[PDB]
C-alpha cells in the first residue's frame, strides 16, 4: 500500500548552536577595534524570506548568539590592545599637587598635576616629566602617589589611531544553518512567535559598551517593551526597550592637549599635559519632558506585570563599582562615568533639562580581567557626543516590606544583557534536509 | 457541482482529423487525472486514453497509440484530444472523465469518478 | 569541592557596626551571586540581600536599606557584609548562601550555605 | 540562491516537496579564521554524510527517491491526505523522529543491500 | 512580594510513615520553589530545587512535586537521620517552617 | 595525473570532449598552514558545488550527460560542425557565458524536477 | 556506527562483501585545532578522491559495481572459490596490488568512456 | 601501515588548570567500543 520515500532538501530545522561569522560594510579609513581581524565584507542584497504558516518558539535568555558576541567582543578588544605600547615604566612614585589653573568648585581635587621620572630612548638616561591625572586613576602610596593598577595589574596604552566608535556588525550563519527572525512587534523574547522570517545576517548591531542605559540600540515598533527572564525574580535584570528614544547630549568642556613623551626606543606615552582656558566638569544633558514621558510609559508597562494600583519608584543604584553605580560609557575616545541620580529619582502613584555630572577615567579594566588594564590616551580638543537612549537595564528591589510599592534601580555591568536587547528576536536553527515519508510509489 | 462539457463531436471523412475538447468546472481541475473513454453506438465502453494531473504523462490504448494525442491545459481547465488518420473503427461517443490514476501523494484513483456528457464522432 | 568559609562569631553593642565576610572557594566567584540570610535565635530564615560578585551590584531588603552594605574582593574570593546602627533584634546567625550557576538558572536555589556567624548585640 | 529558502516551511508537505532544490542548494556555502574554516569544514562533512546516507540506499544523486521499504502503521497511521495535504514537514518530523533511525536502518539493511546483491546476480544469466 | 503559607506548622509522626508538607504561594511562580532542611545548630541544606529535581547526595526518599500555586514535599520514610526543620522558599521569601518530630 | 592536463584546451570541442577525465581528476588535490588549509577547503567545497549542480540535474556521476532542455537559437545559431569541429571550448565559453545562467536555470527548473516527479508517479501504476 | 568495523577483515572475501556499509560509514567522521582540522580536511578530500574514482567509472553511488573490463589471468589465475571462499580481502590486496593501477587504468580507459560515448550516440536514433 | 595525527580524548572531569587537557585534547567517549578482528594476524613494531 505505502512505501518509504526519501526526500532531500526538506524544509525542517532543529535548535542548535554554531559559530557565526560577522559581515560588515567596513567602509572608510586609509583602525577598528572589531572589523579588522575577525569579520568580513557585507552583503549588497540583504535577503529576508517571510516563513508563512510558521510559528516558532524563541528564547532570548538561552540564545547562544549572545554568548558568541560576548566572547568575540572580549577577544577583539584583547587583539586590538595587543599591538600597542606597554606602559610598565609608568608604575613609579608620582609627586602630585592640585592644579593651579582656574578650576570650578565641582572640579576641585578631580585633577592632579603629577611630576615623575621616566625612561628615555637611551636606557642610561632619565627624564623629569609631568602629566595631568584624574583623581580616580591615582592612589596615595601611603596615608607621593601611584597609578591605581600598579598593585594588581600591568597597564597597556590604547593605540591612539584605533578608534572606539562602534560600527554595525551583522551576525551571519554558515551553510546548513539559518537565522530565524521574530517579526512580532509585541514579542517579549520568550515563547511562540507566529510571524517568523529567515535572514542571512542579523541587522546592523553596534557593539555599544555601556551601563544602565542602552545607547544607539534598536527601538520598539509599537510600545515600550518590558522583558525579563523572570519578572517575579528580583535577581534577574529587567530590559526596557523604548518606542521613542531620549536624546542625550554629553560633553567634556575642557580644551585638552596631548603631550607626547618618548618612553622607549620607538614607544610613546600620550599624557594630558595642560588645559587651555577654564576647567569645568564633564556632564550629560537629557530633556526633562522627554525623560518624563518615557518614564511614564515605562511605569505604564511595568504596572502590567506588577499590578495596576501599585506605586512605581525610581531610585538610584544601591551600590557597586563605578561602572555599575553610574552610567558608564565611552564616546569621543574618553571614558565617561555619569551620575544618573537625577534620571532615576521619582515616585509614580497610580492615577529645561536634567544635567548628570560625569567623571572621566583613563585607567579602565573593561572586562575585569586579572593582571590587565588599559590606559586611554587623552583626546585633543573638546569632545561632545549625541546619542539615543533607547532602553534601560533595571533591577527591582527585593524583600519589600510594603506591598503597595515597587522600587526599580539602574543595573548593568554584565554586557551580555546589552546585546541581549539587540539579539532577542534572532534564533539560530539547523537545517535537517533529509526526510522520510510514505508514498504509493515503489522502487522497481 | 462537477460539470464536464465536451465540444467538437461531429462528422469527419475517413483519414481525416478532429480535435475534441472538454471543459471542466466545479472542482480543482489541476488535482485530477483525466481520461477519454469511447463507446461505439451498439457496443460497450472502451478506454481510449489517460493523462495525469500535471499533463506530463500520457497513456493510450494500442489501437490509437500513434494516432491520438491527449493533452490538457490547467490554466484554462480544458482537456484536448487530437485525432489523426481517423479510421472507421473510431466511430463512437467520446466521454471525458476524471480519474484513471493519481499522484504518489494521493490515494489510488483507478476508476473514472465523474463522467462528461459525450461527443459523437462518426467516420 | 566547593567550600564556603565564614568569619567567626562576634559580640557588638547598640549603635556599633559589624562586618561579616565569606570566603568562597572551589568555583568561579564571579559566576554565582552571594546572598546574605540572617536567622534570629529560634526563628525562621530572613533574607537580607544579595551581591553580584561580577561588578558589585547589590540588592537589599527594604528594612535594611541605609544600614546594610554588601561588598566584595574578587582577588581573594570573599564577600563582605557590613551592618551599621545595630539594635538588639539584630542578634542572629548570619549566613552567606551561594546559589547555583546564575547564568542559566535562578539566583535563589542555594546549594552551599556555608557555616553561620553568630552576631550578638548586647549592652 | 537564498531566495525562497525555507519559504515552504509552513506549506503542506506535498507543496513543500516542489521546492527541495532551494533548500538543497543552500547546504553548500587569526583565531576567527580558524572559526570560519571550522564552520566551512563542518558544513562540508555534514553534506557528505547526508550524501553517503543517500548513496548507501538507492537514492544517489536524487532529491526524491522511491524505495522498497514498506510503510509500517506503527510509525504513522495517517492516510496520504493528512500527510501531504494537511501537515507540514516540521510537524511530520516531530511526529516521526522517534522511528527515523529504525527507518534508516531498514533502508540500508535489506532493500539496497539485497537489491545490489540481486543485481550482481542478475548480471550473470 | 510573593506571600507563602507552609503547613502543617508542627508535625509529629512515627518512623516509617510518609510526611507531606504543603507550600501555597500567593500567585503563579512556575516551578521556582526550593525545599531546604535545617538541623538544629547547622545551616540549611537544599534537598529539592525547582520543585521536582533532587540535589545530588540526597537520599531518594525525599521528593517534591508541584506547580503554579501549590507545592508538596514528600518524605516517604521518617528515618532517624531526618529530624530537622523543613523550609520552602520562593525567591527572597522563606516559609515559616515545619518541624517533624518522633 | 597531471599528464595531458588542459592539453586539449586548444583542440576542437569535439576532440577535447574525449579528454574530460584528465581535467576532472585534477580538481581534487603557522599562518601559511592556515593558507594551505583554506586553499584545500575551498577546492573541496567548489568541487562539491559542481557535483551538486550536476546532481540536481540528471547528471550525477557523469562527465557527459544528455538532457531534455531544447537548444534555443537565441543562445547560439551555429550548426554542430562549427561547434564541435571548428571551435574550442574556451571560445564556446566566451560566446555562451551570457546565457549560461539561463541554461542552468532551465536545466533545474522543469526537466529534472518534472522528470523526477513523473518517475515518482510512474512508479505507481 | 563503529560496531562491526573491520570485523570481517579476517572473513573470506565473499563473506566480508556483505559488510561493506560498516566500513563505508566509518570513512566520514591553537596548533592542535589546526591539527584536528587538517585531519578532518584530509579525510574529506580522500573520501572525495575515492568517490571521484568510482564516478569516472560507472560505479557512482554503488558499493558493488559490475564493469565491462575482462579479468586477465596475468593478474590472478585463481578460480572464484579460492578467491571468494578461501582468501580474505587483505591477502587479495597483497596479491593484486602490483596490478591495481593497470586495472584502474583499464576501468577508466575504455569501458566507462566508450560506454558513455556510445550512450551519447544511442540517445540519437 | 601509515602515519597520521591522532587527536586525544579525555574525560576531563573536575575543576571550577591541567598541563595537557585544556588546549589540545577533547571530551571522552561514553561507550568505548572494541571489535575483535577474528582470523587476523597483524605485524606490530613498538620500536617504529
Ligand atoms: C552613538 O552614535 C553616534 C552617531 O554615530 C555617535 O556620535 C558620533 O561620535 C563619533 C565619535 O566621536 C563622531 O565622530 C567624530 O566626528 C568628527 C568628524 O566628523 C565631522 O566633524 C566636523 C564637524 O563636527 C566636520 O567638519 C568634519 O569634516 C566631519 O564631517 C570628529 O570629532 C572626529 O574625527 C576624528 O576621527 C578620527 C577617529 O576618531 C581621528 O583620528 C581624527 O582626529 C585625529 O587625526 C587627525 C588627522 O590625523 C588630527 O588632525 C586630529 O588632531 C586627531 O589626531 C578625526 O578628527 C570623529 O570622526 C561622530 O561625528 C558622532 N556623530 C554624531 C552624529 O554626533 C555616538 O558617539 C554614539 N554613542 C556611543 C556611546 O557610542
Ligand atoms: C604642573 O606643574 C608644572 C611644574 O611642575 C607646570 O609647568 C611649569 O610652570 C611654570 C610656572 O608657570 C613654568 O615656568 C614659566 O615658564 C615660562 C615659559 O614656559 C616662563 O615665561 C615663566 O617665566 C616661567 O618660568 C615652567 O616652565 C613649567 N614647567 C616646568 C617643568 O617647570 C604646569 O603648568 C602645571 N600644570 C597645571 C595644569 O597646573
Ligand atoms: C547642558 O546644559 C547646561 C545647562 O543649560 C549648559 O550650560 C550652559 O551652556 C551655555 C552655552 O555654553 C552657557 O552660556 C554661556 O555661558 C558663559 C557664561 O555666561 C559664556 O561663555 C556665554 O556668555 C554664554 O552665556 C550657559 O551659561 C550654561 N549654563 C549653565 C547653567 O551652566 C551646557 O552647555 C549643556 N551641555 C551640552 C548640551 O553639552
Ligand atoms: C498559509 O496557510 C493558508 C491556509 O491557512 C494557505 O492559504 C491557501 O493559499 C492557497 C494559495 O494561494 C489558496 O489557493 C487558492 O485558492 C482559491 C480558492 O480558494 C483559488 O482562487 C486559487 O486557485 C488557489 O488555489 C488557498 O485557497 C488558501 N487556502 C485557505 C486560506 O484555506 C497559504 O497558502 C499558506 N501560505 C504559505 C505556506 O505561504
Ligand atoms: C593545432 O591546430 C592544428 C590546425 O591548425 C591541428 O592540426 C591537425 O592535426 C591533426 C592531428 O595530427 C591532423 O590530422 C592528421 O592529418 C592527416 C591528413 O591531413 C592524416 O595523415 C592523419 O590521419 C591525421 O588525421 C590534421 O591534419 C591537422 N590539421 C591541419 C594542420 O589543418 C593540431 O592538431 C592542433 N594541435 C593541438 C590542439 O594540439
Ligand atoms: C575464523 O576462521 C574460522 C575457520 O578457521 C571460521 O570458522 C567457521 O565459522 C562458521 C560460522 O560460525 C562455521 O559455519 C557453521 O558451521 C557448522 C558446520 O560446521 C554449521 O552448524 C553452521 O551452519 C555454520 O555454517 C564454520 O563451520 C566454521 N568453519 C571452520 C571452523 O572450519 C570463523 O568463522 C572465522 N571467524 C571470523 C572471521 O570471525
Ligand atoms: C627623580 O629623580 C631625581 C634624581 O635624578 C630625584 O632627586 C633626588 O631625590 C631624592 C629624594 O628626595 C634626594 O635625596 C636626592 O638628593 C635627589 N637627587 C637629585 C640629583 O636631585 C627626584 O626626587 C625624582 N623625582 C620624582 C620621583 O618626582
Ligand atoms: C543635543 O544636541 C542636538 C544636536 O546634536 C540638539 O538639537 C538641536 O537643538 C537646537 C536647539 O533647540 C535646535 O535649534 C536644532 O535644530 C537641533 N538640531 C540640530 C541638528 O542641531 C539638541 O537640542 C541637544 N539637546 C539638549 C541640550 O537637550
Ligand atoms: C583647543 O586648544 C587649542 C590650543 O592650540 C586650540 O587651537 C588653536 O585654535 C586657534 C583658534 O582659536 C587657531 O588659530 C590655532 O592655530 C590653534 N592652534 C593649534 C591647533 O595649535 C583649539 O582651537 C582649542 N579648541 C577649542 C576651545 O574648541
Ligand atoms: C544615591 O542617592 C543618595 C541620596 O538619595 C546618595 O546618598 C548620599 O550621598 C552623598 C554623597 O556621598 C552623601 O553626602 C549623602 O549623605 C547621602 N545620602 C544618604 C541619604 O545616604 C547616594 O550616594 C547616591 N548613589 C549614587 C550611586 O549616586
Ligand atoms: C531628588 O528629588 C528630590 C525631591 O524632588 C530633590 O530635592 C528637592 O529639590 C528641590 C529643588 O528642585 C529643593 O528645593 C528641595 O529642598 C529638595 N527636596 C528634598 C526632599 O531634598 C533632589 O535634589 C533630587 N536629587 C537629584 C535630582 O539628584
Ligand atoms: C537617534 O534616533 C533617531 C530616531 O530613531 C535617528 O534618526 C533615524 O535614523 C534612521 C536611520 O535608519 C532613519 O531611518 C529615521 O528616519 C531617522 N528618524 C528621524 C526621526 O530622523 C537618529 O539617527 C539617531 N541618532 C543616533 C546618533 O543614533
Ligand atoms: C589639594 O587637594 C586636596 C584634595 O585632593 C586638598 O585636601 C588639599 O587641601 C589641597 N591643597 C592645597 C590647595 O594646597
Ligand atoms: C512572554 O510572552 C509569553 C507569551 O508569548 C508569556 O507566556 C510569558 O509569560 C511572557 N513573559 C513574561 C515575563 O511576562
Ligand atoms: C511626569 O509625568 C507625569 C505623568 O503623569 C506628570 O503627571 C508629571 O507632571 C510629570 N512631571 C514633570 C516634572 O514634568
Ligand atoms: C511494524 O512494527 C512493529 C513494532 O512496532 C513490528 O513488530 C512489526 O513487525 C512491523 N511490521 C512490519 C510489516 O514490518
Ligand atoms: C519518543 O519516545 C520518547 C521516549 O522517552 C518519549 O518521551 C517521546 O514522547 C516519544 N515521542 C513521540 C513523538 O512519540
Ligand atoms: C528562446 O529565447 C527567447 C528569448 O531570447 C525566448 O523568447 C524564446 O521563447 C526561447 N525559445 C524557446 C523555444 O524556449
Ligand atoms: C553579454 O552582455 C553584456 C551586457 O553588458 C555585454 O556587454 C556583452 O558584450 C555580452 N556578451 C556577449 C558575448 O554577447
Ligand atoms: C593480459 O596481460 C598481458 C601482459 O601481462 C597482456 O599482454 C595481455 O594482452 C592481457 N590480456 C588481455 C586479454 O587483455
Ligand atoms: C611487485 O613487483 C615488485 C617489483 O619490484 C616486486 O618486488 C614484488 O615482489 C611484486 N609483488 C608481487 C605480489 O608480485
Amino acid at each position: 500500500n505505502l512505501w518509504v520515500t526519501v526526500y532531500y532538501g526538506v524544509p525542517v530545522w532543529k535548535d542548535a548552536e554554531t559559530t557565526l561569522f560577522c559581515a560588515s560594510d567596513a567602509k572608510a579609513y586609509e583602525h577598528n577595534v572589531w572589523a579588522t581581524h575577525a569579520c568580513v565584507p557585507t552583503d549588497p542584497n540583504p535577503q529576508e524570506i517571510h516563513l508563512e504558516n510558521v510559528t516558532e518558539e524563541f528564547n532570548m535568555w538561552k540564545n547562544n548568539m549572545v554568548e558568541q558576541m560576548h566572547t568575540d567582543i572580549i577577544s577583539l578588544w584583547d587583539q586590538s590592545l595587543k599591538p600597542c605600547v606597554k606602559l610598565t615604566p609608568l608604575c613609579v612614585t608620582l609627586q602630585c599637587t592640585n592644579v593651579t589653573n582656574n578650576i570650578t568648585d565641582d572640579m576641585r581635587g578631580e585633577l592632579k598635576n603629577c611630576s615623575f621620572n621616566m625612561t628615555t630612548e637611551l636606557r642610561d638616561k632619565r627624564q623629569k616629566v609631568h602629566a595631568l591625572f584624574y583623581k580616580l586613576d591615582i592612589v596615595p602610596i601611603n596615608e607621593s602617589y601611584r597609578l591605581i593598577n600598579c598593585n594588581t595589574a600591568a597597564i597597556t596604552q590604547a593605540c591612539p589611531k584605533v578608534s572606539f566608535e562602534p560600527i554595525p556588525i551583522h551576525y551571519c550563519a554558515p551553510a546548513g544553518f539559518a537565522i530565524l527572525k521574530c517579526k512580532d512587534k509585541k514579542f517579549n523574547g520568550t515563547g511562540p512567535c507566529p510571524s517568523v522570517s529567515t535572514v542571512q545576517c542579523t541587522h546592523g548591531i553596534k557593539p555599544v559598551v555601556s551601563t544602565q542605559l542602552l545607547l544607539n540600540g534598536s527601538l520598539a515598533e509599537e510600545e515600550v517593551m518590558i522583558r525579563s527572564k523572570d519578572i517575579r525574580n528580583n535577581a534577574k535584570n529587567i530590559l526596557v526597550q523604548f518606542n521613542t528614544p531620549v536624546q542625550i547630549n554629553c560633553t567634556r568642556p575642557n580644551n585638552n592637549t596631548r603631550k607626547s613623551i618618548r618612553i622607549g626606543p620607538g614607544q610613546w606615552f600620550y599624557a594630558t599635559g595642560d588645559i587651555i582656558g577654564d576647567i569645568r566638569q564633564a556632564h550629560c544633558n537629557v530633556s526633562k519632558a522627554t525623560w518624563n514621558e518615557t518614564l511614564g510609559k515605562v511605569v505604564k508597562q511595568l504596572r502590567k506585570h506588577f499590578g495596576n494600583n501599585t506605586i512605581i519608584r525610581f531610585a538610584n543604584s544601591s551600590g557597586g563599582d563605578l561602572e555599575v553605580t553610574t552610567h558608564s560609557f565611552n564616546c569621543g575616545g574618553e571614558f565617561f562615568y555619569c551620575d544618573t541620580s537625577g534620571l532615576f529619582n521619582s515616585t509614580w502613584i497610580s492615577n529645561d533639562s536634567i544635567t548628570l555630572p560625569c567623571r572621566i577615567k583613563q585607567i579602565i579594566n573593561m572586562w575585569q580581567r586579572i593582571g590587565q588594564a588599559m590606559y586611554a590616551p587623552p583626546i585633543q580638543g573638546v569632545i561632545r557626543c549625541v546619542s539615543n537612549i533607547t532602553g534601560l537595564i533595571l533591577t527591582r528591589d527585593g524583600g519589600s516590606t510594603d506591598s503597595t510599592t515597587e522600587t526599580f534601580r539602574p543595573s548593568g555591568g554584565d554586557m551580555r544583557d546589552n546585546w541581549r536587547s539587540e539579539l532577542y528576536k534572532y534564533k539560530v536553527v539547523k537545517i535537517e534536509p533529509l526526510g522520510v515519508a510514505p508514498t504509493r510509489c515503489k522502487r522497481r | 457541482e462537477v460539470q464536464l462539457v465536451e465540444t467538437g463531436g461531429g462528422l469527419v471523412q475517413p483519414g481525416g482529423s478532429l480535435k475534441l475538447s472538454c471543459r471542466a468546472s466545479g472542482y480543482t481541475f489541476s488535482s485530477f487525472a483525466m481520461s477519454w473513454v469511447r463507446q461505439a453506438p451498439g457496443k460497450g465502453l472502451e478506454w481510449v486514453s489517460l493523462i495525469n494531473d500535471r499533463g506530463g504523462l500520457t497513456f493510450y490504448v494500442d489501437s490509437v497509440k500513434g494516432r491520438f494525442t491527449i493533452s490538457r491545459d490547467n490554466s484554462k481547465n480544458t482537456l484536448s484530444l487530437q485525432m489523426h488518420s481517423l479510421r472507421d473503427g473510431d466511430t463512437a461517443v467520446y466521454y471525458c472523465a476524471t480519474g484513471g490514476m493519481s499522484s504518489a501523494l494521493q490515494s489510488s484513483k483507478y476508476y473514472f469518478d465523474f463522467w462528461g456528457q459525450g461527443a459523437l464522432v462518426t467516420v | 569541592q566547593v567550600q564556603v568559609v565564614q568569619s567567626g562569631a562576634e559580640v557588638k553593642k547598640p549603635g556599633a557596626s559589624v562586618k561579616v565576610s565569606c570566603k568562597a572557594s572551589g568555583y568561579t566567584f564571579t559566576d554565582h551571586y552571594i546572598h546574605w540570610v540572617r536567622q534570629a535565635p529560634g526563628q525562621g530564615l530572613e533574607w537580607m540581600g544579595w551581591i553580584n560578585p561580577y561588578r558589585g551590584g547589590t540588592n537589599y531588603a527594604q528594612k535594611f536599606q541605609g544600614r546594610v552594605t554588601m561588598t566584595r574582593d574578587t582577588s581573594i574570593n570573599t564577600a563582605y557584609m557590613e551592618l551599621s546602627r545595630l539594635r538588639f533584634d539584630d542578634t542572629a546567625v548570619y549566613y552567606c548562601a551561594r546559589p547555583k550557576d546564575c547564568s542559566g538558572g535562578s539566583c535563589y536555589d542555594f546549594d552551599y550555605w556555608g557555616q553561620g556567624t553568630l552576631v550578638t548585640v548586647s549592652s | 540562491v537564498f531566495l525562497g529558502f525555507l519559504g515552504a516551511a509552513g506549506s503542506t508537505m506535498g507543496a513543500a516537496s516542489m521546492t527541495l532544490t532551494v533548500q538543497a542548494r543552500n547546504l553548500l556555502s587569526t583565531v576567527w579564521g580558524i572559526k570560519q574554516l571550522q564552520a566551512r569544514v563542518l558544513a562540508v562533512e555534514r553534506y557528505l554524510r547526508d550524501q553517503q546516507l543517500l548513496g548507501i540506499w538507492g537514492c544517489s544523486g536524487k532529491l526524491i527517491c522511491c524505495t522498497n521499504v514498506p510503510w509500517n502503521s506503527s510509525w504513522s497511521n495517517r492516510n496520504l491526505s493528512e500527510i501531504w495535504d494537511n501537515m507540514t514537514w516540521l510537524q511530520w518530523d516531530k511526529e516521526i523522529s522517534n522511528y527515523t533511525q529504525i527507518i534508516y536502518g531498514l533502508l540500508e539493511e535489506s532493500q539496497n543491500q539485497q537489491e545490489k546483491n540481486e543485481q550482481d546476480l542478475l548480471a550473470l544469466d | 512580594n510573593i506571600q507563602m503559607t507552609q503547613s502543617p506548622s508542627s508535625l509529629s509522626a512515627s518512623v516509617g510513615d510518609r510526611v507531606t508538607i504543603t507550600c501555597q504561594a500567593s500567585q503563579d511562580i512556575s516551578n521556582y520553589l526550593n525545599w531546604y532542611q535545617q538541623k538544629p545548630g547547622k545551616a540549611p541544606k537544599l534537598l529539592i530545587y525547582d520543585a521536582s529535581n533532587l540535589e545530588t547526595g540526597v537520599p531518594s526518599r525525599f521528593s517534591g512535586s508541584g506547580s503554579g500555586t501549590h507545592f508538596t514535599f514528600t518524605i516517604s520514610r521518617l528515618q532517624p537521620e531526618d529530624i530537622a526543620t523543613y523550609y520552602c522558599q520562593v525567591y527572597e521569601t522563606f516559609g515559616q517552617g515545619t518541624k517533624v518530630e518522633i
